[PDB]
């Protein structure tokens, strides 16, 4: 569908098609791998030199 | 046999938890406290705050802490760091443990903290 | 050169880095374009398709989770990949379709988390359609 | 007293070997992971010298640095990078990742630091985070617009041996005025200048990512087993020290109840 | 010091009385305890808990408490000594506990200090090395023809600040057949036998173990030699392979 | 202490020195004399120096060098230098050579000859020189232990040998 | 030994404060008085309220230089203000 | 008041670069001087480039440095000392302070390394 | 000057290779045999082999387990360790050398192993 202005941008909806690959693959195929790319604890702070901090903003 | 099987398992729990803040002490120091493990660190801060709820107030002491002297009853002890091991009070701060009496003295400085702190 | 050499590579492992293929499928935005020997260069984007990977031995197959399909006038296919359809074993129907019922609920929440859910159920439904 | 501090340099030795084993473990893991990385920065780079572009494409400037910040020259070096190109650009943006170079850039020049986001290198390169990265890079701080798009990241050349290198990246106003854009059958249809740049942009930063990562990791390594041999030789010391010091107090003791009769 | 140096030897004590009850005189196990320069309410405390067990009828206690002369503390192991080799030539088996042996040795320090003997190493006489291997060689294990009579001797060595190069422990543990060490930092980790296995050791070793217990032993002192060496990589995520988890897993449930 | 502070000087030998290979094990940093400086020939003077001050900046840049990078190329020449130093001092026991046969080895390590030689090779470089030297250039070693010195042509004769062997080594 | 446990209380001095900069050198971690509130100024007293309680201050100041690495804004206070006095 | 208030305070201020070094002895040791601040870097390499400035060339040992002897003048090396503390020379090698005198010695070595050696 | 010339080389070879052996022994138990260059490889095996040929069956230890104990002359010693030492016999495996005294009797000992596998 639309991704770029319906969506954020190209990387995102890339980003939806492989989560959506990985959390629809078999369950033979479900690994540590898949795991760690379904694993994100990142934290967008972007810090407030000027100002707008984004005070740890979750993946 | 004597003080009950509940204070015996108490003591013995707050001790190996001394026991193992006091292992730690060279990889919190000289290393640093970021290396360490989610349950070491748990670890930690509870016998931290374990240890400064060890201090309490005495009548005799006045001309020093200048803060009123607290007795604290047998089982009141026995109860508060019964709370404190199991977890029900980990979000207080260190700093409401130290220098007081019972648990419930603890909640109240932690409350009047959070009142001047606004 | 001689015949066309493919580097389709995933992120966890690359699965090939320039072997000899005898016919490229690339299932694209506007549609497969058949690629194996010379050919001239180009520039597009891989949609979601089975990306089959004609050989010799065999016609083995891939479902590409999103990509861009290159080509340089070396007779060079640079295939970017996500994650690939292993032969069939990728296959899990109950589960695609447990996604793609639960998750079109959240298909109307907010303007890009609803634009990216419309769109893994359309993935989904692409994999529905590599389920057979 | 001597005694006690040679316990702690004992255990400071134990805690050194076992840092540089799960650094050894660690980096296999980081090699494995960064080596497929590798490949998709070569595969559209080396196409990228075919449309060299190479312009001029105020500006954006990502650095890499790993969350931990325990040992190495890595983010004293990532700072220098930052600070000369700072200097020879005053408008240029501070981007970056990780804490450590947050940390670091205060004392010079803390506002055109932007985006400051930790927490990422910890257990694995990944590439979730990456996309999202890239996207509200792109959302955000509308990167297309900047003409340079330089990342801060530490080539892992040598096992043990690293320095920082640039990648810049091309922007869509520019993909469509590379010198050999005229070979490719574009279409306007799928606006491909722009997709590809958001696509070269996840893809190379996630690759510089992995490899300031696997440098990192290497470094933290060498510098344990650095560790490891000066608490050697403070523990050989120590114990020549630690046995001088008891032999001496015994005969003081001894020499005094001598004395004593 | 406050171990549980006299719990082990308690506990043998009373254990002894599975067979102490019965017919057989080979099984039986009679035992006799020292107190050295110890406090006498420690000691009522001692034969109280005695009888509480009923191990009191097979168990004699000689008594040199700190406020006896120091020759009678002098004298008290050797006494006891001559009690257990009544039963060890008489033909039966018995225990003896020699319990402080630092305190024994201190009484000697003060007798032959006040006889203006010259003194040596921490002016303790010189005769005492000679003194404790005369105090240990005397229990033995009879052959058939003497009665096969045997005497098992416990002395309870307190050494100062883990210091067991001192005079006193290096020639007590030169003296006797295998050390138990206790450790204080053990039992406040919360292993309440204190038994440092990687220090303590047997000379006997398993000639003189319930078969079964060879059998099953092997295997847990090659696991707990492997866990004290994996031990290290604990405190953080370990993995390191399936080998070390393993390990630590075997080695932390033991 | 006390029978050092009566001596006029001392040679520390190291055990772990002995333990790597470095036999006479004489660490140059510690072992000093007081007197002694006077009295050396004048010809091991000349030719030797800057032997200390080479071992000096050898020991402590090697101390700098915990790792196996560029360096700065000076500190690596440093280094470079140093070991062939270090190496070209070993002898063995009951074979004490003399002056006339020491001064051009001491004179080869100090003009950098010894850089493009292999470490392996240094105890054999230091062979086959002085077979070569009493081979052709006896007169340079009959020079050198009558006169007691070098004089400029000596060096400059002594210099000529050296990088003759050196092509052929 | 015997000084220290005949006097009522002790002014611990030590070098390594003294070329720290500190003129004094009052190590205030061992330096105690036996005597408190008593034998005190009243002005340098309850009345200034916090001169009942820097005793407290000095430990804990000193308690978080590197060890006690500064985790939020009242850590940063207490250094600064430790600092300063 | 007798040697002079600039000159207590010059010899303060190089006690206190020469004291942190040795305060961070032990953490410059084990760990090394990248886990350091940077303020703490500044101070350690000052005091390097101190401590070795502070050697001087003795006219009876010049056959034990092969330097000739020399003499400073204390209003001389007083304001050497405040020169280099100020950081007026931090670009220089630290290696050029080692048998020198003044701080116009340290220059001159400095230009000799920059030349020949480097 | 007293063992000889060649003993001293044997011994000396078979000191290194065995300091070397164990040096790489970590990174043999972290990863493997696969690390390690041809080389490497060849010296750790050899190591290893010399390692179980340092056994040797004790006359006395007739009545322990079974074995023949050998009185291997200090000659016999040094010729098996050389020839070991020289490389000849990498394909005899590292058992052939354990509880074996002359190298005849390892070459025996392999035979009797080929015999009972095939
Ligand atoms: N098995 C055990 N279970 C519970 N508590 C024990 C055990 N063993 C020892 N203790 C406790 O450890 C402390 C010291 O041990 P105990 O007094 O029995 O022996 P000890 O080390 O010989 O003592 P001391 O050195 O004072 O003579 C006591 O508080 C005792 O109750
Ligand atoms: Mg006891």
């Amino acid at each position: 569908s639309a991704w770029r202005k319906a969506g954020i941008s190209y990387a995102a909806y890339l980003n939806v098609a492989a989560q959506a690959i990985r959390s629809s693959l078999k369950t033979e195929l479900q690994t540590a791998s898949v795991l760690n790319r379904s694993q994100t604890d990142a934290f967008y702070t972007q810090y407030k030199n000027g100002t707008a901090a984004s005070e740890p903003t979750p993946i | 046999a004597v003080v009950g099987q509940e204070h015996y398992d108490v003591a013995s729990k707050v001790q190996e938890t001394l026991q193992t803040y006091k292992s730690l002490q060279d990889i919190i120091a000289i290393l640093g406290m970021d290396e360490l493990s989610e349950q070491d660190k748990l670890t930690v801060e509870r016998a931290r705050k374990i240890q400064r709820f060890l201090s309490q107030p005495f009548a005799v002491a006045e001309v020093f802490t200048g803060i009123p002297g607290k007795l604290v009853r047998l089982k009141d002890t026995v109860a508060s760091f019964k709370a404190v091991l199991e977890g029900k009070y980990d979000n207080i701060p260190e700093h409401a443990f130290y220098m007081v009496g019972g648990i419930e003295d603890v909640v109240a400085k932690a409350e009047k903290l959070a009142a001047e702190a606004n | 050169s001689s015949g066309l050499k493919l580097q389709f590579a995933l992120p966890h492992e690359t699965l090939y880095s320039g072997s000899e293929v005898t016919q490229v499928n690339l299932p694209a935005k506007s549609g497969r374009i058949g690629v194996l020997a010379n050919h001239v260069p180009t520039v597009e984007q891989l949609l979601p398709g089975v990306v089959e990977v004609m050989e010799g031995s065999n016609s083995k197959k891939f479902f590409i989770s999103g990509g861009f399909a290159t080509v340089q006038p070396d007779s060079q296919l640079c295939v970017t990949a996500i994650e690939a359809f292993p032969l069939e074993s990728f296959s899990q129907e109950n589960i695609k379709n447990l996604l793609a019922e639960a998750k079109k609920n959240v298909s109307s929440s907010d303007a890009r988390e609803a634009a990216e859910a419309a769109i893994q159920v359309e993935v989904l439904e692409n994999l529905q359609s590599v389920l057979k | 007293e001597v005694e006690m501090r040679l316990k702690s340099i004992k255990n400071i030795e134990k805690i050194t070997k076992t840092m540089k084993i799960v650094a050894s473990t660690r980096l296999s893991k980081a090699e494995k992971a960064k080596i497929s990385a590798k490949k998709m920065d070569e595969a559209e780079q080396l196409f990228y010298k075919n449309a060299e572009t190479k312009n001029l494409d105020k500006e954006l400037i990502v650095a890499i640095t790993s969350d931990k910040g325990l040992c190495g020259s890595i983010h004293s070096q990532l700072a220098k990078a930052v600070r000369r190109h700072l200097n020879d650009q005053p408008n240029a943006d501070i981007v970056t990742i990780g804490d450590k170079i947050k940390m670091q850039l205060l004392r010079t020049h803390p506002n055109n630091i932007k985006l400051s986001i930790n927490g990422i290198g910890k257990d694995a390169p990944t590439f979730q985070e990456s996309a999202l990265i890239a996207d509200k890079l792109l959302s955000v701080m509308k990167a297309g617009t900047y003409p340079k798009i330089s990342i801060f990241y530490n080539d892992p050349v040598s096992s043990l041996s690293f320095e920082p290198s640039e990648k810049p990246i091309f922007n869509a106003k520019t993909i469509e005025q590379s010198p050999s854009f005229g070979k490719f059958e574009i279409d306007t249809d799928a606006n491909v200048p722009r997709d590809l740049f958001e696509y070269t942009l996840a893809n190379q930063m996630l690759t510089a990512m992995a490899q300031g990562y696997a440098a990192e990791i290497s470094a933290r390594r060498n510098a344990m087993d650095n560790a490891s041999k000066n608490a050697g030789d403070m523990i050989n010391r120590y114990s020549i020290l630690y046995n001088r010091t008891r032999q001496a107090v015994i005969t003081n003791e001894l020499v005094d109840i001598i004395t004593g009769a | 010091r406050q171990t549980g140096k006299t719990a082990v030897a308690l506990d043998t004590i009373l254990n002894q009385k599975r067979w102490n009850n019965g017919s057989d005189e080979s099984k039986k196990l009679y035992c006799v305890y020292v107190a050295v320069g110890q406090k006498r309410s420690t000691v009522a405390q001692l034969v109280q808990t005695l009888e509480q067990h009923d191990a009191m009828k097979y168990s004699i206690i000689v008594a040199a408490t700190a406020s006896e002369a120091a020759p009678l503390q002098y004298l008290a192991p050797f006494t006891a000594a001559s009690i257990g080799e009544w039963f060890r030539d008489n033909g039966k088996h018995a225990l003896i506990v020699y319990d402080d042996l630092s305190k024994q040795a201190v009484a000697y320090r003060q007798l032959s200090l006040l006889l203006r003997r010259p003194p040596g190493r921490e002016a303790y006489p010189g005769d005492v090395f000679y003194l404790h291997s005369r105090l240990l060689e005397r229990a033995a294990k009879l052959s058939e023809k003497e009665g096969s009579g045997s005497l098992t001797a416990l002395p309870v060595i307190e050494t100062q600040g883990g210091d067991v190069s001192a005079y006193i422990p290096t020639n007590v543990i030169s003296i006797t057949d295998g050390q138990i060490f206790l450790e204080a930092e053990l039992f406040y980790k919360g292993i309440r036998p204190a038994i440092n296995v990687g220090l303590s050791v047997s000379r006997v070793g398993s000639a003189a173990q319930v078969k079964a217990l060879k059998q099953v032993a092997g295997s847990l002192k090659l696991f707990l030699a492997q866990y004290r060496e994996v031990a290290a990589f604990a405190q953080f995520g370990s993995d390191l392979d399936a080998s070390t988890k393993q390990t630590l897993v075997r080695g932390e449930r033991l | 202490t006390n029978v050092i502070s009566i001596t006029d000087g001392q040679i520390f030998l190291e055990a772990e020195l002995f333990y790597k290979g470095i036999r006479p094990a004489i660490n140059v940093g510690l072992s000093v004399s007081r007197v002694g400086s006077a009295a050396q020939v004048k010809a091991l003077k000349q030719v030797a120096g800057s032997l200390k001050l080479f071992l000096a900046q050898y020991r402590e840049v090697a101390a700098f060098a915990q790792f196996g990078s560029d360096l700065d190329a000076s500190t690596k020449q440093t280094l470079v230098r140093g070991e062939r130093l270090t190496q070209l001092l070993k002898q063995n026991q009951y074979s004490p050579l003399a002056t006339e046969e020491q001064v051009p080895l001491i004179y080869a390590g100090v003009n950098g000859h010894l850089d493009g030689i292999e470490l392996s090779r240094i105890g054999e470089f230091e062979s086959s020189f002085l077979s070569y030297l009493k081979s052709n250039h006896n007169e340079l070693l009959t020079e050198i232990r009558e006169k007691g010195e070098l004089s400029k042509e000596l060096l400059a004769s002594l210099k000529s040998a050296t990088e003759s062997f050196v092509a052929t080594f």
